[PDB]
């Protein structure tokens, strides 16, 4: 979050500050290449080629999308026709799902047996990217990170920040949860290496 | 399913990868003009080869769908564009025939000589700065036998194939044909008609004879005081008088009529030179102009990708002023920048140009053009316009900051800008009427010199000095005619800027006269400029027009408006001579 280095970094339903230090079941991470100007379409409600045939987002996101420009990175002179996308498709996209499905799209009654013509296109599109592109042209890295929360115990959590120690001066504390007041002073009884409290 | 679906995602498919060629063919195109060499021509040529081929068969491919079946309006335009069979209805042997035949002519007039003493090595300076009657009657005379008398059969037979050519499709004439840019169907209450289009202009031309007739007085009064033999009080202005080769422009008249010869013009050249502009602060100083307007910034790229100064000695490259719009966001200009204020203005229009392309970016790629032939040169035109005032050189550094301006100054630019904007308006309609009659059938094939010069005579008040056959075709000596452009552009571009400028002035609150106005500061004019320039071609250009000026169809009142206190300052000197001309007075 303080990179300062990406176009766009949006969290939705969860405050960045907040979530800098919480727990989570998982968290799942995605990353792509859009046009710049197709950056707009990753959110959820949004309606677009890349929304409804190459990716969609459930409404209820409980997730972050960080998004950066790519052009250094991606577009070369003659056009870097490395990446593909789905103009064309039967219907639209249910929320993560992926398709990779290269049957030729019929847009006529008429069905063709895998041949291109009148009425009969190809689903996938290659994408151009030079840096002559425009800004909105330009090709862009864009990564979205879910969070997932269920019953199971939680693995992921936020890097708690540990304070000094003191001694010899009745203060609060708190060590691992266990909390209280009192004086900290060192003693002689070994613990086993396995034991706290 | 249904036709209108099926149109939808033809559509959608063409658009993507029509974008993708024409981009690699303008980036080509690019790439040969900044640097010419031996090497580029090819990669232009194989990529100009392949757009034609990809245009052509998407054509074809969209031949199949009817067009009554979708009632979109805007799918139903893209298709109408697509669907441009044109020329393909010629056999093979007349296609070649009619290749052949413009090639021809390409060639022929490229190099024409008269000797050695080409058009633009000589001839063109003879005709502009001889001064001497017999040189300029010898230049006009040999170069007229020397082109128009050959290209007199290679004309006809173009004449007679382009109109059958245009029959083919189901037109009446190749200038119906012309004309069919200006039509608009299928809305109430703003539609269009190609026949309207005959009419319309001839209102518009009788509206402003009598400016042009007092002009037409004055230039000859003038004139009288040169060749002092030569001339006739009451009659017509010999036609290699007039300071051109075909007399399309008036401007080279001016340093024989001045009004008030003592009183400078106003030239900041050598302002620009005391403060050392870099070439670069003109195009600094024009987005200084577009943003102060209302009017976006310009793109990153732009200052980087496109060459704003001669590149140098080792790397050669043509650069006449051009604006490159290559499509996916790119944005070019390519111009010989120097520190002149003619380089100056240019800018401005280029800039002009590139700000009226950046608008219409997010239409679909079919209709990424202005609402006609007309509404973009204008565009560009009064940007000009509003950054040649007095007033805005003043609010720049370059003028002087205690200037007094006195009437005569006045009278001066208004003399030298009326020389250039309404001194050619009748010969472009003369020229047009011409070739509308020509390819019509009305006037027959005996029978072309003799209309010709009747209509130069009666029109334009041009008389030739000597006599012309059957066998000399003059008009076939102009660029225009012989390479097959249309010429009504130019007669519909001033009465579009014009109304233009006097329905952004308005919208400004400025008050006194119009050619002292300024739209710099004014974020209401540049929001109501920018809402017809992000239609595009999506919407009839009555529309458009109506969105600015608030009239459907042309004006030309504002044009005369303009040049109100130039006429009135006519009719006072004009008090004394005569007004008009005879027909009957000849040269010989
Ligand atoms: C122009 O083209 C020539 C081809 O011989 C090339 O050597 C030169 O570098 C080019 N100039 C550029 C790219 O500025
Ligand atoms: C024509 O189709 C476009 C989408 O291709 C749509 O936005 C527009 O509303 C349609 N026109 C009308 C009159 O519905
Ligand atoms: C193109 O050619 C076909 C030939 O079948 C013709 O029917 C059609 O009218 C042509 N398109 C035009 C003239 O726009
Ligand atoms: C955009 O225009 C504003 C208006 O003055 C200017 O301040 C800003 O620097 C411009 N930005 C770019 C990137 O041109
Ligand atoms: C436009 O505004 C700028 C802003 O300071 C000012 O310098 C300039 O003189 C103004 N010009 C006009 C014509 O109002
Ligand atoms: C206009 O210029 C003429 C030039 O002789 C001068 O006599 C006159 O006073 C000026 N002003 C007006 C209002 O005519
Ligand atoms: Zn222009």
């Amino acid at each position: 979050y303080n990179s300062a280095s990406f176009s766009t970094f949006k969290c939705y339903g969860v405050s960045p500050t907040k979530l800098n230090d919480l727990c989570f079941t998982n968290v799942y991470a995605d990353s792509f290449v859009i046009r710049g100007d197709e950056v707009r379409q990753i959110a959820p409600g949004q309606t677009g080629k890349i929304a409804d045939y190459n990716y969609k987002l459930p409404d209820d996101f409980t997730g972050c999308v960080i998004a950066w420009n790519s052009n250094n990175l991606d577009s070369k002179v003659g056009g870097n026709y490395n990446y593909l996308y789905r103009l064309f498709r039967k219907s639209n996209l249910k929320p993560f799902e992926r398709d990779i499905s290269t049957e030729i799209y019929q847009a006529g009654s008429t069905p063709c047996n895998g041949v291109e013509g009148f009425n009969c296109y190809f689903p996938l599109q290659s994408y151009g990217f030079q840096p002559t592109y425009g800004v909105g042209y330009q090709p862009y890295r864009v990564v979205v990170l879910s969070f997932e929360l269920l019953h199971a115990p939680a693995t992921v959590c936020g890097p708690k920040k540990s304070t000094n120690l003191v001694k010899n001066k009745c203060v609060n504390f708190n060590f691992n949860g266990l909390t209280g007041t009192g004086v900290l002073t060192e003693s002689n009884k070994k613990f086993l290496p396995f034991q706290q409290f | 399913s249904t036709i209108e679906e099926q149109a939808k995602t033809f559509l959608d498919k063409f658009n993507h990868e029509a974008e993708d060629l024409f981009y690699q063919s303008s980036l080509a195109s690019w790439n040969y003009n900044t640097n010419i060499t031996e090497e580029n021509v090819q990669n232009m040529n194989n990529a100009g080869d392949k757009w034609s081929a990809f245009l052509k068969e998407q054509s074809t491919l969209a031949q199949m769908y009817p067009l009554q079946e979708i009632q979109n309006l805007t799918v139903k335009l893209q298709l109408q564009a697509l669907q441009q069979n044109g020329s393909s209805v010629l056999s093979e042997d007349k296609s070649k025939r009619l290749n052949t035949i413009l090639n021809t002519m390409s060639t022929i007039y490229s190099t024409g000589k008269v000797c050695c003493l080409l058009l633009e090595p000589g001839l063109n300076e003879i005709m502009a700065n001889s001064l001497d009657y017999n040189e300029r009657l010898w230049a006009w005379e040999s170069w007229r036998s020397e082109v128009g008398k050959q290209l007199r059969p290679l004309y006809e037979e173009y004449v007679v194939l382009k109109n059958e050519m245009a029959r083919a499709n189901h037109y009446e004439d190749y200038g119906d044909y012309w004309r069919g840019d200006y039509e608009v169907n299928g809305v109430d209450g703003y539609d269009y008609s190609r026949g309207q289009l005959i009419e319309d202009v001839e209102h518009t031309f009788e509206e402003i004879k009598p400016l042009y007739e007092h002009l037409h007085a004055y230039v000859r009064a003038k004139l009288m005081n040169a060749y002092p033999s030569y001339i006739s009080p009451i009659g017509c202005l010999p036609a290699h008088l007039l300071g051109d080769m075909w007399g399309r422009f008036w401007t080279n008249l001016y340093s024989l009529t001045v009004p008030f010869g003592q009183k400078p013009n106003i030239d900041v050249t050598d302002a620009m030179v005391d403060q050392a502009w870099d070439a670069q602060r003109i195009f600094k100083e024009a987005e200084k102009f577009f943003v102060s307007v209302g009017l976006p910034n310009m793109t990153q790229g732009f200052w980087e990708n496109s060459m704003l100064t001669d590149p140098g000695n080792v790397q050669k490259a043509v650069c006449h002023p051009t604006a490159w719009d290559l499509g996916k966001g790119d944005f070019r200009i390519l111009m010989c920048t120097k520190v002149t204020m003619d380089d100056f203005l240019t800018a401005h229009h280029e800039m002009g140009h590139i700000q009226y392309d950046m608008a219409y970016a997010a239409q679909p790629f079919l209709l990424r053009n202005g609402a006609n032939e007309g509404f973009h040169e204008a565009v560009g035109e009064i940007m000009s316009l509003s950054a040649a005032t007095p007033k805005h050189l003043k609010s720049i550094g370059l003028l002087s900051p205690d200037f007094q301006e006195d009437n005569e100054t006045e009278i001066n630019f208004l003399l030298k800008q009326a020389l250039t904007i309404v001194g050619t308006l009748p010969f472009t309609y003369m020229l047009e009427k011409w070739r509308w009659m020509v390819f019509k059938g009305e006037i027959p094939k005996d029978q072309w010199m003799k209309k010709w010069w009747e209509m130069k005579r009666e029109i334009v008040g041009v008389v030739e000095p000597v006599p012309h056959d059957e066998t000399y075709c003059d008009p076939a000596s102009l660029f225009h005619v012989s390479n097959d452009y249309s010429f009504i552009r130019y007669y519909t571009r001033t009465l579009y800027q014009f109304q233009f400028q006097e329905a952004l002035c308005q919208a400004a609150k400025h008050e006194g006269p119009l050619h002292k106005c300024d739209i710099s500061n004014s974020t209401e004019a540049g929001q109501k400029l920018f809402n017809m320039l992000r239609l595009g071609k999506s919407e009839p250009w009555t529309l458009a027009l109506e969105n600015v000026v608030g009239a459907k169809n042309m004006n030309v009142r504002p044009l005369l408006n303009y040049f109100e206190p130039l006429f009135t300052w006519l009719k006072d000197q004009n008090k004394n001579s005569f007004v008009g001309w005879s027909t009957d007075w000849s040269p010989y």
